[PDB]
Formats: C-alpha cells, structure tokens, sequence
C-alpha cells in the first residue's frame, strides 16, 4: 500500500511528450481500452524508476 | 588561432583486448576494486543504486543466467540505503568468476580479440548464428585489421548484417533498451554508400558521422521518443567538443564529429539535426537548460526556425530541408581531411556539405546553480526610455520570500556587554537655567515624546535582536561542542544567560561535559534581562578598568533594586558559583523569591546595603510630574545613600531631572558624590533612558553639573510628531520614472522576458536589487528591491530616463538567478553606526537647507560619490570637488551635475567660492585627499579659511563638520566601541587613520573673532527617526549606544553670510 | 503615542503558493527536516506525540487514504 | 466556547501590542469572533472580549483555564 501511494501519485498514466520526456497524469483513473488508441499508457509498464 | 589541432582515434578498438590478455581479463584471482574495475553509487535523494563496470567490462550484455546471479538481486535487498562494500565486493568478485569468454590465445602481436561478439555471443548462450560460429570457431575473434573482425564472420555466416544489442551502463537497471546497433558488412566506400541510401528509405534509423572498427554500423530506434534521447545526448557531446576544440586546446576526439545523422525519422529529430548542426553561440552562453537537454533543443529550433537573422534563418531551414546531409565548418573538414591522409581506406560519411559559421554578438551572460543574482543597478545607461508602461510584479507566495519585520543582529558576545558614559560638563547651575530646563521638562512630559520613536523603539526589541546570538550559545553548550573559557569571562556571562542549569570547570579553562541524557532548559529571559547584566559588567569596569573577570570579589554584595522574576539575579548567582560568600538580590515592589518584595523608599526599620545598587525602578502608572519627579529624587536619593556603587535607571532624563538628582546629591552631608551619564549595549537600541552612575570620591566635583549631554539630548530633541510614523510599505507597481514611492521596498516577481525591463525601470529608485528564478523549469523572477531615498534624488534632478537596458537583456533567461530554498528579506537592515550618523547629518543638513531661500547651487566639495546627493533638491544644480570621485560625462549631463575631480584649495587667495551658494565640507576637513590626517591647528586653519573666504560673499552658507574633542575622553571611559576608537588620542571611525579633533570652544571663539555669523548645530532624534523611517534602517544595539555621544560630538559648523 | 500603527495583509492567502511552485512544494527529491518542514514534540509528562507540518502544509485536510499510511500509526 | 476563547485571547494580545505603539503585522485588525446566534456564555465571552479589560494586562486571569477565568471576568 506505501509504495503504490507513492506510484499512483505519480499518476495512474502516461503520454510521451513530442520531447519524447515521459508526462504522467497525476491522476488516478482506471484504464479501458478505449484508451489503447489514445496518447495514454499504462503507467506500471513505463519502466521509469 | 583557427585550424583544430585533434589527434582522431578509434578509442572503442584500443579498448579490445590482446588475445593473451582475456584469460586473465576478470583477473580471477584478485578482489575487483573499486574506482579502478568498478563504480558504484547510491544515490540516497532518488534512492537508485547504480553499478557501472570499468575496463573492456564497459561493455558488457549479459546473459539471462548472469542476471539470475545474486549480484544483480543486491538492490532489491537494500531498497533504501547503500550496498555495503563488502557486499557489493564479494557478489561482484563471485560474478566476475563465473564470466569466462571463448578465445584462443596466439603469438602474434598483431592481434587483438573482438571482445564485442565474444561477449555477445556469450550473452545469448552461443545461440545466435555469430553464436555458433563463435563457439565452434573461437579464433574467428581474433583480428589483426578491425574491420577484418567483422568480414570474416559476415563472410562465414553470408548475412548482409548483424543486428547486436546495446550494454546499458548502470549493470543494475534491466530496462529495454531505446535502439539496437546493426553491423553491416560494408567492406568498400561504395558498399557504405548503397547501405545509407537503402537505409533513407526506412523507418527511424540513423547514424554516426565515421564508425569504430571502420565497420558501417547504425542505430534502430524501438521509438521516436528514443531517437529523440539519443539524438540530444549526442548533439550535446559534439557541442562540447566543438567548444572544446574552437579554445584551441589538442584534444582526443575520437570521432571529428559526435553527433547522429538521420537517415530517417520523424521531423522532430530533424530540428535536432538541425540546430545541432549549427553549433548555436546559445550553448557556450549556457543560455539553454540542460536538465531537460531536448526540450531545450527543439524550444532553440523553433527561435532559429524563424531566426530574426536571415542568414541562421536561411542556414537552419536548409539544413533542415537535407537531413540526411552532415553539415560541418570548415575546421572540422581539415580534421576530416588529416584522418583520410592518415589511413586511406578509412569509411566516413558520404554525403557532406560545408557551411560558414555566422558571427552573432549577443554575449549572454548566465549561470546555471544556485545563487541569487545581488544587482547593483545604474543610474544611467546607453538605452533611452520613452513612456514605458506600468509594470506589476506578481504576488509572491512565503515559500519563495517572506518579510520578516526586523534584521536580527550578528555581533560578538563580548560586544554586547560594552556601554558609554557621558560626563557632567557644567561647573554651576544658574537659577534662570533651572527655570528654563524645568519649563522644557514639563512641557516634555506633558506630552509624550514622538509616536515615531516610540515606534521604533517597540519593533526594535533588544531581546528579539539578542536572540539568534542567545540562542545558538544554548545549542551548541547542548552538543557539548563548547570547551575553553575564563571563569570570568564575558563568553561564561552568556553560557549563563543560555542555559537554566548551573555550569561548572572542570579545571581552569574547561567547563564540565553534561550528565549523560541530560539536556538541561535554556534559561528564560525577559526583555531588560541582559541589559541588566551589562548594567552588572558597567559596574565592574567603573570599579577598575582593566579587569578581564567580572566576578564579584569574594564578601561582597549587589542589589537589583527593580525586580520581577528578574532572571538576572538568577544568572548573576550561578556566574559566581565558584566565589565565596555574595549576596545578590533583587529588591522590587513586584518582586517574586528569591527576590525580597518591597517599596522604595526603605520602611525606616529596614536595614538595607550593598558594594553595587543596579535600580530600574519604573512607574507603570501614568501619574503627575511632580510625583515622578518626587519618585526619581527619593530612588536615586536612597540608592546612592545605600551602597559606594550606584546605577541608576532615568525614564525621563531631561537636564532639569539629572541637574536636579546631582543637587540633591549635593544636599546630602559630608559626601561628594562623583557621577555620570551611561548607557549600555543591551539596552534596547531607541529607548532614551538613561542610566546615571552615582559614587563617593573624596574630593569635590569640578564641573558637576550636565548641559548638552548627548544622553539627555537624545531625550529631549525627540518631540511630539507634526506627522504619523512612516509605515514600510511593499510595492509591487513600478511605475516608468514616477517619484511618487513612500519608503519601503519593491517585491515581486516578472515573466523573465520582462526582467530586463523591469530591472531597468527600477533602477531609477533602488540603488541595488537582487533577483533568483525559483528552479530551471519555472519561469517568473523574483526580485526584491528597497528603495534608496539617495537614487531618488540622483535620478529624478532631471526628465531623462536613461538605463542600462541593453546590458540587462543580455540577462535573460539564465543570468538572473537561482534559489530552492526561501529567502527572508528584513524591512529594516542592519547598517553601521558611521553610515546611520551620515545619514542623519544628510537629513538635517537637507532640511536645513529646504528653509533657505534663493541659493543657486549646492557644492559638496569631497562628495566622493556623490555621498550628499541626498541633500540637495531635485532643482538646484549639484558639484562635487572630491579627487577620488570618478567621472561620467554622460551621467553628469544627463543629470546636472558637474564634478570638479581637483583638490580643493582651502587658502584664502585660491577660494572661489559663489555667491548664492551651499558649501558641503562634511568630514572632508579632517583628512588630506591623499587619506592621511591633517594636524588639528591645521584643520583649525582650514576652517578659518574658508570662514575669511566667506566673509567677503553676500549670500553663502557653509556647513564645516569636524570632531569635537571631548569624545576622546569619553571612548578613553566608554567600552562599547566596535568601530570608533581611541588610537594614541585621536578618533578612528571606521577603517579611515586616526585623526586629530578640534575643540569646540576654540572654534567658536575663532569664528567669533572672524565676526562671521555661525550656528554649532548637531542632528537631533527626530533627525534620527527621518534617517531610519526613509532608508529601511533598524539601528541595532552597539550603534544605539554609541550613536549619541559619537553624534553630539561631530558638531556641524553652519557659517553663513 | 495613541494612534496604532499597524500594517494589515491576508497572511493565509500570502501562503497560498503561485502554482508553478506545487509540483516541487512537497519538495519530493530531499527529506522533509525539522524545524523547517516540520515540528515534532513528545512531551514525556502527558506522553502525547505532536507533529506540525510548516509552510502551506500547515494547512492539509488528510484522506482516509492518508490516514492508512504507517506515519500516522508511529504514535501507537 | 473554547474557539471564542481562544480568540479573545489573540485579540487581548494584538490589542496590547498595539497600545504599546510597536509596528505590528496584524493579519486582522479586530482578532475576536463576532457571535451571530450563540448561547448567553458566548455573548458573555464576546462583552468581556470586547472590553479589552485591564485585568488582562495585569494578569490577573488565570490563562490555563481560559474560558472559565473569562466567564467569571464577566460576572463581575
Ligand atoms: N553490446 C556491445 N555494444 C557495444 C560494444 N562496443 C560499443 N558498443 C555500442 O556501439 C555503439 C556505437 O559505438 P561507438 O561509436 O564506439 O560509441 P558511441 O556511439 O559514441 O556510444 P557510447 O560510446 O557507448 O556512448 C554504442 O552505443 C555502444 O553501446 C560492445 O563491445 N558490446
Ligand atoms: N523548429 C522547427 N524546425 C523545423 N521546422 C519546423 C520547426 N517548427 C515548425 N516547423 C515546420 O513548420 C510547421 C509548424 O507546425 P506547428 O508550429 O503548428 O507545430 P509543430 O510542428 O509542433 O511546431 P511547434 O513545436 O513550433 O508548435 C511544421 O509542420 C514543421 O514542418
Ligand atoms: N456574566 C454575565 N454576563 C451577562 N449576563 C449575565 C451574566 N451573568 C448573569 N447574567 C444574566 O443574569 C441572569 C443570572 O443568572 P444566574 O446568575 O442565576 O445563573 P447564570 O446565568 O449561570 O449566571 P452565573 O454564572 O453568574 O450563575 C442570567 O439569566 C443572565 O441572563
Ligand atoms: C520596568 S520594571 C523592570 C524591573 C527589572 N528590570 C525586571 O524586569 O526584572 C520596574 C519595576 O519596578 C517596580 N517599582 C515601581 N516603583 C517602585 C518603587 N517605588 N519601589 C520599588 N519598586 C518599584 C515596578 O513594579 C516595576 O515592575
Ligand atoms: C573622509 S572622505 C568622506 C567624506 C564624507 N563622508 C562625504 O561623503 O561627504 C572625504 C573625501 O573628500 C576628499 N577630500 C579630501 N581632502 C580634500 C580636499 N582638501 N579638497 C577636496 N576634497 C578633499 C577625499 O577624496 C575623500 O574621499
Ligand atoms: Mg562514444
Ligand atoms: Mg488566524
């Protein structure tokens, strides 16, 4: 529980920036798959430390 | 110095082992150590390890049985402090011995063992095609040419290419990585050039200017976000060799040109490209952030993008519009040119354009790191300004700035412990004076003093001010990080004022370490607390001079006669622990235990004496005059008939009121009472009362009575107020030359586009200004800014609005400042006794010279620069005479102000002195220009000068301040004196060489004889109130001592025609 | 001296911080210290722990969320 | 109650560092709550507040049990 508080603060998502910098939502939502053709990722599989 | 000097290497092939050498390339015997085969780090802030492996090692895959070794599982075990070294060591020792990399070792020299495929090969378990051929194969590794290495294994295997995957660096990250490095088997020039066409007809592939192992080989990006990175690090690396190499310096590049070539990806990289190829003047003016290094690269395509030089316009638009191309100066082809002369057959990249660099001469100036940025704005510049708006400064939040009411002040701790005294100069005490002072005393007390000083004099508490210095004494004495001291000495009188419990030496000069958990309360004083124990410090150095202990003589007693809690009898009580047989008390009406509870005067029945009486007594009650009068003579009556050592606090020291304690004084029989004037540093620095030193010598007093004194005319000049105090206010709108700020200061913050601007607009009332951005990534500047009454009346002498704006824009982005952590400004300062009594003088000297009429001109001969500027009005024109002062024509013509820069010649014959005029001489007659000191009759002879020379002109008034010699006896008894001195009898204000005083007796009887009208005025309390209230300027306490004697002694001669 | 002098502002909406400064105001990179960020006192005579965020913290409405996390159960 | 107690207090402290003639940064010139509808003790707590009494100064209330000194200090 401690370390996903500290995970999804970070935010439940992602988009790449055109910088290509990682921009997380700060948000935290479930996903759907509508967002599979979005600018949004997953953002458990970022592999950002 | 223009041509490169670069000895070119192939760096990644010198790294490739000897065949002979793997055997032993783990060195299996020995500890890997580190600094030297390894690397490790723990950044506690981001909480990652990062292990990075030195030597052929750097480059490293690892198979996925490596990473199932203990040593990659060591980070997950320490999630949040660093692997031990002996862990680290050993799994990283264990490790190493597991890896062994297929070879065959040969004789021949010429050999090198391609560590690249032994290791891939490795990696992949001998899976792979190159794999096999490895594992079957070993000695295919070896190579004499390098590009040979890879030839023999393309030819074996009859691929076009080998797709090998990149090491990451830190061996603890097991990220995908961003691209994978193809090999193609490219053997000739002509081979190269086919591969980098066919490869500008696919997605995201790019790569280097020349390659290593002179092999083609290039980089396929998984994402555009990768190429991006990739593209970014390489731009800033060719940057920095570029720069590195435009110095001049010989330097080991070991390829001409570091940065990527696109052979096809999005546009995004091609801007990359682009401005990196144009090698930008942006980069070695640090003007970009590179905490953010691509961002910053394509913000800095977009300006070049639509560059206002057409010439960078056209430039990057075509290097943008041949992506493909590489774009190199001049400098570097020669360096291209030495390597093919070098080794002929060399493969470099195909397809090259050779571009001018254009000149820019914008010199930016920046500094990325913490610091914020302490401007000293000019009051005039090479920019004209017409009209310019209005400019808000945003609202701050207390994270960035706070306005903390008061400077806390910095000082020693001795310095506290100092005081002044003022001796009684009149030799008798005429009845029609007694009226006179009596009249003035009553009309005083009636109303109450000015609302001003009262103000100041409640914001500026000398216990908040005392503090900060208190305070840190309690934290470090906690630590026991305190040691030496004297049993007396003045740094043990404020250990005793820190702490609550009883300190004791363990020997001489050690104080005893703290019972082990112990950490005793830090003491508690009140407000009067440590002036208390300076008033305690005065009294043993009126007892004797020389004394460095303050203890008190052992069968001894003092009295505190005005008493609470009094924490002082408490602290004075454990400082003399060590001495037998003391008696202290406090003996007030309000007193508490220890302290007796009693009235004064004494119940006839009650038996009360002591070596030293320290009175404070003060009626909380508003009550008639002649009862505080009545009070003040029966307290100071029985505190001098009860000890030898009296010390006695005066609420209200008017002349009448301490002429009348030194008569009664006189009344009492068969004792002739010696006394004086006194006041400590730790009093609070605006208060007016005044402590009187009564004692028994057995000779009578010359000269007993006071007039003049500087303690009671720090009292009696202060009067109630024609206007309310003058509240600090904190502006924010700064209004393009306005004049109409009260005082305070300027705080707030701007888009850092508009710094320049706004930096440039304020100079016309701050004269300093510092500014910080918060961190690289937020824009808006913070500034704070006081305003300095002086810059006004500089910059507001006439319309013209010049500034240095030019040269303020050469600030933005990155040269204004940086600083995380939050700044407190003060809206009162601290400033030196000297600079405060300046001040003071200025403001009297200017309103002094508002009320004289029809004056054309202001001279201030020895105005350095432009140091009396505040005094004269904005209308009539301003000269300086001072030697030192520099020149600057424009300012001078912009402003009115011509400026002398001779001599000036104090001899009758050479004095041109104007009709209508205001002469300055402030301080400047008591030294040569050289900065030697005049001889006093020499000074003497000046003065009479300029009286004679002044004589002869209708309309002139000058104003000749000088030192009055008294002073000299007075420092010569005084101890509170951090700045002036007493050096072999002369005064020593600030850095300046001592210098001779004048008499004031002397000088008026000379004036006198020259028949010239003149008036020995001195800057007065409301003088003081004006200085403090304009400037932003809290006095602080060794100044609030020394400021009323330092000051009724620089008398301000005013001759006048 | 009868007339007040005082100088009047809204100190709570001078703490309120400009909105570039939220996303470091956590300050996440460095350890929170005390006597800056925080204020933590036991007072061994009525044996209650207290703690006082400083600066805009000073004000902070907890989730229920919040409230799971491990700091607030130190005191038990 | 112990609200309007409490900032009786700040004001009492405010006025008397007010009257003393010190420059001071008062976030609100009048610190005491201003009852709209309350119990008769609380409008007790506001009279005496409102008088800025000079037992105060003196010290004459005991502050550990603030709203009880109050309401006696009302009583008389
Ligand atoms: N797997 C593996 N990759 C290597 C080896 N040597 C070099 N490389 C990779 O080859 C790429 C290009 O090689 P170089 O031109 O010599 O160096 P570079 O492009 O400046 O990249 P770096 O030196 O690694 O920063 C780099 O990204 C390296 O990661 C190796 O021995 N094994
Ligand atoms: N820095 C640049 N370098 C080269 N070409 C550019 C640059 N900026 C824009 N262009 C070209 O001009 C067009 C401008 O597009 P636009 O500015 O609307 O969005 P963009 O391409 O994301 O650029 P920006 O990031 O400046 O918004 C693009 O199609 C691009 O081809
Ligand atoms: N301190 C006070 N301030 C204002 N009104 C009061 C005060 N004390 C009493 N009164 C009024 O007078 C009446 C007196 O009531 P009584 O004294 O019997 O009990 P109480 O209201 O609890 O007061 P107390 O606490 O003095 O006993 C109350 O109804 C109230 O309206
Ligand atoms: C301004 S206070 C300072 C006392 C001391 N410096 C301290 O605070 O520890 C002076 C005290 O003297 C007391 N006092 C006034 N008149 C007195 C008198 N006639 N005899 C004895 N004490 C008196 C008052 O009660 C007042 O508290
Ligand atoms: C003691 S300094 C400071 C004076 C004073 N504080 C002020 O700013 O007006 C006096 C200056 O006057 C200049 N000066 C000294 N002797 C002078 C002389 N004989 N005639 C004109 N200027 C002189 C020196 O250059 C020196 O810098
Ligand atoms: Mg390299
Ligand atoms: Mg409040």
């Amino acid at each position: 529980p401690v370390e996903y508080g500290i995970f999804v603060q970070r935010g439940a998502t992602y988009t790449i920036n055109a910088a290509g910098e990682f921009e997380f939502s700060g948000r935290n939502e479930k996903w759907d798959q509508a967002l599979y053709l979005s600018e949004h990722f997953p953002a458990l599989f970022s592999d950002v430390p | 110095m223009w041509h490169y000097t670069s000895i070119n290497n192939d760096t990644r092939v010198a790294l490739d082992p000897k065949p002979n050498q793997i055997r032993t390339i783990t060195k299996p015997n020995t500890v890997p150590q580190l600094g030297t085969d390894y690397l490790y780090t723990f950044n506690s802030q981001r909480r990652s390890h990062t292990l990075r492996l030195l030597g052929p090692f750097q480059y490293f895959n690892f198979s996925e049985t490596d990473r199932g070794h203990p040593l990659f599982r060591l980070p997950l075990k320490y999630p949040s402090k660093a692997i031990p070294a002996d862990e680290l060591i050993d799994n990283l020792h264990s490790w190493m011995r597991s890896v062994h990399l297929l070879h065959v070792r040969s004789e021949d020299n010429t050999l090198r063992y391609n560590w690249m495929l032994g290791v891939y090969a490795r990696s992949t378990n001998y899976t792979t095609p190159v794999g096999q051929l490895v594992v079957n194969a070993p000695a295919i590794l070896n190579y004499s040419n390098p590009q040979d290495a890879f030839n023999s294994v393309f030819v074996a295997l009859g691929i076009d290419y080998i797709d090998i995957p990149i090491t990451n660096s830190n061996i603890f990250d097991d990220s995908s990585t961003p691209y994978n490095v193809r090999i193609w088997h490219a053997p000739t020039m002509t081979e190269v050039n086919h591969i980098l066409a066919l490869m500008r007809k696919s997605t995201l592939v790019s790569t280097h200017s020349s390659w290593h192992w002179n092999v083609l080989h290039t980089f396929h990006y998984r994402s555009e976000s990768d190429m991006i990175d990739h593209f970014a690090a390489k731009i800033l690396e060719d940057w920095r060799q570029k720069e590195k190499l435009d110095k001049g310096a010989l330097v080991e590049a070991d390829r001409v040109i570091q940065r990527l070539i696109p052979l096809s990806s999005s546009t995004y990289v091609q801007r990359l490209a682009a401005i990196g190829a144009l090698y930008p003047n942006e980069f070695t003016e640090n003007v970009l952030d590179l905490s953010r290094l691509s961002t910053a690269l394509l913000q800095l395509s977009d300006t070049y993008y639509q560059h206002a030089n057409d010439q960078l316009r056209r430039l990057y638009r075509r290097m943008y519009n041949d992506s493909r191309t590489l774009y190199m100066t001049q400098r570097h082809q020669e360096l291209l040119l030495a390597q093919i002369t070098a080794d002929p057959n060399i493969l470099l990249y195909p397809y090259t354009y050779i571009f001018t660099t254009i000149p820019t001469s914008m010199n930016y100036i920046s500094n990325t790191g913490q610091g914020r940025i302490k401007h000293s704005l000019t009051v005039t510049g090479a920019t004209e300004h017409d009209t310019v708006a209005d400019i808000v400064l945003g609202q701050t939040g207390e994270d960035v700035i706070t306005i903390s009411m008061v400077e806390p002040m910095s000082i020693a701790v001795e310095d506290m412990y100092g005081y002044v005294l003022d001796t009684p100069t009149r030799d008798i005490w005429p009845a029609d004076e007694q009226i006179e002072q009596k009249g003035d005393a009553v009309a005083l007390y009636d109303t109450k003093t000015s609302r001003a000083l009262g103000m100041f004099n409640n914001t500026v508490r000398i216990d908040d001010l005392l503090s900060p210095l208190l305070s840190l004494v309690y934290r470090t004495y906690i630590k026991g990080d305190t040691m030496t001291m004297t049993q007396g000495s003045l740094d043990h009188l404020t250990l005793c004022a820190a702490v609550d419990s009883d300190i004791t030496f363990v020997g001489n000069r050690m104080i005893a370490p703290l019972p082990e958990g112990y950490i005793p309360k830090p003491m508690h004083r009140n407000n009067s607390t440590m002036k208390m124990l300076s008033l305690y410090v005065a009294l043993k150095k009126l007892e004797n001079f020389a004394t460095n202990s303050y203890l008190m003589a052992p069968d001894t007693s003092i009295i505190l006669l005005g008493a609470e809690r009094e924490p002082a009898v408490n602290i004075l009580r454990r400082f003399n622990r060590n001495v037998s047989n003391v008696r202290i008390i406090g003996m007030g009406d309000r007193a508490v235990e220890p302290n007796i509870r009693v009235r004064v005067p004494f119940p006839i029945d009650k038996n009360i004496s002591a070596d030293f009486i320290i009175c404070d007594i003060n009626s909380y009650e508003d009550q008639s005059f002649e009862s505080m009068f009545s009070e003040t003579i029966s307290v100071v009556t029985t505190c001098a008939s009860a000890a030898t050592r009296a010390l006695v606090k005066i609420n209200h020291p008017s002349e009448y009121m301490i002429n009348s304690v030194i008569e009664r004084l006189s009344q009492l029989g068969g004792v002739f009472y010696h006394t004086a004037l006194l006041k400590t540093a730790s009093q609070n620095p605006y208060s007016y009362e005044t402590y009187i030193y009564i004692t028994p010598i057995a000779a009578a007093v010359r000269f007993p009575f006071y007039s003049n004194s500087a303690m009671i005319n720090r009292y009696m000049t202060a009067v109630a107020d024609d206007e309310m105090p003058i509240i600090p206010s904190i502006h924010t709108v700064i209004k393009g030359h306005s004049n109409t700020y009260s005082p305070g200061l300027f705080c707030g913050c701007v888009d850092v586009q508009s710094a320049p601007l706004a930096l440039s607009q304020l100079k016309s009332y701050c004269s300093e200004a510092t500014t910080w951005r918060v961190d690289s990534d937020d824009n808006l500047v913070n500034i704070i800014a006081r305003i300095d009454p002086a810059r006004i009346a500089l910059e507001f002498r006439t319309r013209s609005n010049t500034s240095a704006y030019h040269e303020y824009q050469r600030y933005v982005p990155n040269g204004l400042g940086f600083k995380v952590r939050k700044t407190r400004e003060f809206r009162y300062m601290h400033r030196e006794v000297t600079f405060i009594h300046k001040l003071m003088m200025y403001a009297l000297i200017r309103e002094q010279i508002s009320l004289t009429e029809n004056m054309t001109q202001v001279v201030s001969i020895g105005g350095r620069n432009l140091a009396d500027i505040s005094v004269v009005p904005l209308n009539m024109k301003y000269v300086v005479i001072d030697p030192a002062t520099r020149i600057e024509t424009l300012t001078q013509e912009k402003k009115n102000i011509e400026v002398q820069s001779r001599p000036f010649q104090f001899d009758a014959a050479n004095m041109d002195l104007e009709n209508n005029s205001i002469y300055l001489f402030i301080a400047v007659i008591m030294n040569e220009p050289n900065g030697a000191a005049t001889p006093a009759r020499m000074q003497m002879d000046k003065i009479r000068n300029v009286a004679t020379a002044m004589l002869t002109r209708t309309n002139c008034v000058a104003y000749i301040s000088f030192y009055e010699a008294g002073i000299i006896t007075r420092l010569d008894q005084s101890t509170a004196h951090k700045t002036i001195r007493v050096e072999e009898g002369r005064l020593k204000v600030a850095n300046y060489v001592p210098v001779d005083t004048l008499v004031e007796a002397d000088v008026t009887l000379m004036l006198r004889d020259i028949g010239i009208t003149h008036e020995i005025i001195r800057p007065s309390t409301p003088e003081l109130i004006d200085a403090c209230s304009n400037y932003g300027i809290r006095l602080g306490s060794t100044g609030g001592a020394v400021l009323d004697v330092f000051n009724h002694y620089s008398p301000v001669i005013k001759l006048v025609r």
